[PDB]
RNA sequence: GGAUAGUGGCCUACCAUGGUUUCAACGGGUAACGGGGAAUAAGGGUUCGAUUCCGGAGAGGGAGCCUGAGAAACGGCUACCA
RNA sequence: UCCAACGGGGCCUUUCCUUUUUACUUUGAAAAAAUUAGAGUGUUCAAAGCAGGCGGCUCGAAUAUAUUAGCAUGGAAUAAUAGAAUAGGAUGAUUAAUAGGGACGGUCGGGGGCAUCAGUAUUCAAUUGUCAGAGGUGAAAUUCUUGGAUUUAUUGAAGACUAACUACUGCGAAAGCAUUUGCCAAGGACGUUUUCAUUAAUCAAGAACGAAAGUUAGGGGAUCGAAGAUGAUCAGAUACCGUCGUAGUCUUAACCAUAAACUAUGCCGACUAGGGAUCGGGUGGUGUUUUUUUAAUGA
């Protein structure tokens, strides 16, 4: 206990965060999947 | 498993299995030999002699290829060092470690470092005057 | 490895060690620099001399009570008063004031008991096989 | 610094046996190992064995049974004359026949049983049972 | 479970050099040919030298922390 | 070289500077004569062994001698100490 | 005549030249007698003592016992020790240990020493505007202040120290180490089809560094500050606070060698569970940020 308590707190925050960060990720590249599957001035700009 | 340190690194080659000359290779032993006289010659030591050798001629191992190791094949033919490269390398860095205490006093970490060199030459030296390779009168400075 | 040499060659550190630790016993000090006789009773002796001096607990009332059987004595060796203790009251007629007693190993702090006077076993004089020589 | 590799390869062979694992892997190997191991398979303490060779001190895989209640090395090597061989079976072995203690003599590496048998002695190299 | 004896060759591929049940180096060398004179030299895949090309003296390849990196333009082939 | 029954720094003369020692020399303690043996112990060990046999040494304490094959003798001799 | 075994004799596996011993263990002598173990024997029994009986009888101690040292002997392992060993046409041996050392490559680090750059902050000083308080405490008093205190703005000087970034992250043998840039040497890990070949582990004896405080002699002296002085001694959550402040805190050259100098826990080697986060190196894949014959290489 004492201070190893609170040490332990803000691990399990963190393991807990990156969960969160990581299932966005997968969500996302769904997405692109998703999305993959389904002024004559601006075409010359547009390689910029 | 590191004497002086505390490092446990593995870090090494794996010399191959097989012990006989690569299938590809296809240059003569003695232009191998020639080799290794001319970049004796030059002044490179035989550590350094079997990176180039390694490095673009092909060379896998100078005991492989030719049936002889490096430091013989130059002994064969009168090149021979006047130390061993192991001992010559541990003075020269004691050498470049006393010259940086002469002019810096206060680096007491160079202090520490230079017995640590030290120790281990005393350890190198009385190994080759057991074996006779170094004269039994020799002593390090 | 339990701390010890155990090569096969390392005999001369085992002996030595175990002559140094041996030191360490309290028993084996005191055999080895002869001075285990310090704590006994009588100083080394199983028996010790003494002098009666007083018959302290001669006034009390109560027959064959524990403080009617002790006896003030000084130890010859060294003149140290102690206490002896006499089998009961009737030995205690057989010692007199300052007469030769023979001390030996037994109210607490009592831890010394007459077997003989003036050269004579008490018990003997209490079965009436010896008469007291004067 | 490695100074018994017979030792070495005798604990991992209790540790795999206590953990219950049917092979287990022996760097470096020695002929005093494979002798050892011979013994142990001729008692059937263990079956088969495989020795890698790579150019070097080589390794040996060992195949196990569940049949090896325990194996050690007796370190330093004593001196064993023909008398003194019961007291070691004496010290080493819970019972009186349960196990065997091997030997190295001039007769090779024997179970006690067998220098009897031949009437040699030597030095004790380690027990099996 | 596995048979620490016949061990899978994708297994032992992932192992580090010397952990295999035969230590072997996992290095190789390549025939590479100079791009001014189309001459082939043999270089080790991890050099520590910048093996230059005997006859034109142009630089082959430049030491890394492992595998030496081809100079551009020098094609290569496993030897 | 002397002396001895005889080897030998045993002693003398002249020479060198050697010899032992952490694998414990040297010094100190020993209620230390040594052993065969005695006791205990399951085994390893621990202790005791003045004391029936063998060997050593002594004859109140130091020193020196005669005789004799053999003694530095003491129930032989001479001096000194008590 | 041929084949398969069992058996004999000769050769060959050398073109020419240069250039085992010990330890340990087995067995046998030896290790006085008495003592110990053992065999026979009606000392009336026993403790003991003891070797010969019948007229050839195949009758009777058959005996054994000693750790070490010396002697003789049989040994294939183990542990040391050796080689004109697998040599050269100047010269003999085997591996190259997921032992060790050295070398090379690109890295990595708040590792160390010497210079150098910056940052506000504290104190002080110059100039500047205004006017009665400022300070400090739980509350006050010394104290400073109308020659302008405290506060404001533009600066300068001195000596320290590197905030936030700062994290169950990094380096160093430990103590310890956070601004930039350069120099000097050092170092762990990783990569290596380079090199030496046992060079190693533990360590009495013997050696280097060692927080803070402290001692000697110079320098410096901003902040804080043991000691000392002084204000107040009213009120218990704010109960010991306020002002000046010596040594000290900083640095140079030597001493001191102590910390709860902690895993409250000798070192080296091997083995025995799962999980994913992070730092450094390396390998492979992939697609985003990238980007272009200057070069150079990232996330
Ligand atoms: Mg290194
Ligand atoms: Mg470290
Ligand atoms: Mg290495
Ligand atoms: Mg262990
Ligand atoms: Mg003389
Ligand atoms: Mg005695
Ligand atoms: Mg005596
Ligand atoms: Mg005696
Ligand atoms: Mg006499
Ligand atoms: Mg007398
Ligand atoms: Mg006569
Ligand atoms: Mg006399
Ligand atoms: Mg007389
Ligand atoms: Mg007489
Ligand atoms: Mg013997
Ligand atoms: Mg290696
Ligand atoms: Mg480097
Ligand atoms: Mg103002
Ligand atoms: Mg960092
Ligand atoms: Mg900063
Ligand atoms: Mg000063
Ligand atoms: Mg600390
Ligand atoms: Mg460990
Ligand atoms: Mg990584
Ligand atoms: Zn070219």
């Amino acid at each position: 206990s004492g201070l190893r308590s609170f040490l332990r707190k803000k691990t399990q925050n963190v393991i807990d965060e990156r969960k969160l960060r990581v299932q966005k990720q997968l969500d996302k590249e769904k997405n692109i999947r998703k999305r993959n599957h389904q002024d004559v001035i601006e075409e010359a700009l547009s390689r910029f | 498993g590191r004497m002086h340190s505390a490092g446990k690194g593995i870090s090494s080659s794996a010399i191959p299995y097989s012990r006989n000359a690569p299938a590809w290779f296809k240059l003569s032993s003695e232009s191998v030999i020639e080799q290794i006289v001319k970049y004796a010659r030059k002044g490179l030591t035989p550590s350094q002699i079997g990176v180039l050798l390694r490095d673009a001629h092909g060379v896998t191992q100078a005991r492989v290829i030719t049936g002889n190791k490096i430091m013989r094949i130059l002994k064969s033919n009168g090149l021979a060092p006047e130390i061993p490269e192991d001992l010559y390398y541990l003075i020269k860095k004691a050498v470049s470690v006393r010259k940086h205490l002469e002019r810096n006093r206060k680096d007491k970490d160079a202090k520490f470092r230079l017995i640590l060199i030290e120790s281990r030459i005393h350890r190198l030296a009385r190994y080759y005057r057991t074996v006779a390779v170094l004269p039994p009168n020799w002593k390090y400075e | 490895g339990k701390g010890k040499p155990r090569g096969l060659n390392s005999a001369r550190k085992l002996r030595v060690h175990r002559r140094n630790n041996r030191w360490a016993e309290n028993n084996y000090k005191k055999r080895l620099l002869g001075t285990a006789f310090k704590s006994s009773p009588f100083g080394g002796s199983s028996h010790a001399k003494g002098i009666v001096l007083e018959k302290l607990g001669i006034e009390s009332k109560q027959p064959n009570s524990a403080i009617r059987k002790c006896v003030r004595v000084q130890l010859i060796k060294n003149g140290k008063k102690v206490t002896a203790f006499v089998p009961n009251d009737g030995c205690l007629n057989f010692v007199d004031e300052n007469d030769e007693v023979l001390l030996a190993g037994f109210i607490p702090g009592v831890r010394f008991k007459v077997v003989k006077v003036s050269g004579v076993s008490l018990l003997a004089l209490w079965k009436e096989k010896k008469e007291k020589p004067r | 610094t490695r100074s018994s590799v017979l030792a070495d390869a005798l604990n991992a062979i209790n540790n795999a046996e206590k953990t219950g694992k049917r092979q287990v892997l022996i760097r470096p190997s020695s002929k005093v190992i494979i002798k050892f191991l011979q013994v142990m398979q001729k008692h059937g303490y263990i079956g088969e064995f495989e020795y890698i060779d790579d150019h070097r001190s080589g390794k040996i895989v060992v195949q196990l049974n569940g049949r090896l209640n325990k194996c050690g090395v007796i370190s330093p090597r004593f001196n064993v004359k023909i008398g003194d061989i019961e007291k070691w079976t004496a010290n080493l072995l819970p019972a009186r026949q349960f196990g065997y203690v091997i030997l190295t003599t001039s007769a090779g590496i024997m179970d006690h049983e067998e220098a009897r048998r031949k009437h040699v002695s030597g030095k004790i190299l380690g027990f099996v049972y | 479970v596995q048979d620490l004896l016949h061990p899978t060759a994708a297994s032992e591929a992932r192992k580090h050099k010397l952990k295999t049940l035969v230590q072997g180096p996992r290095s190789y060398f390549l025939d590479v040919k100079c791009p001014g004179c189309l001459n082939i030299t043999t270089v080790f895949s991890h050099a520590q030298t910048a093996v230059t090309c005997e006859s034109c003296s142009t630089i082959l390849c430049t030491p890394t922390g492992g595998k030496a990196k081809l100079s551009e333009g020098t094609s290569f082939r496993r030897k």
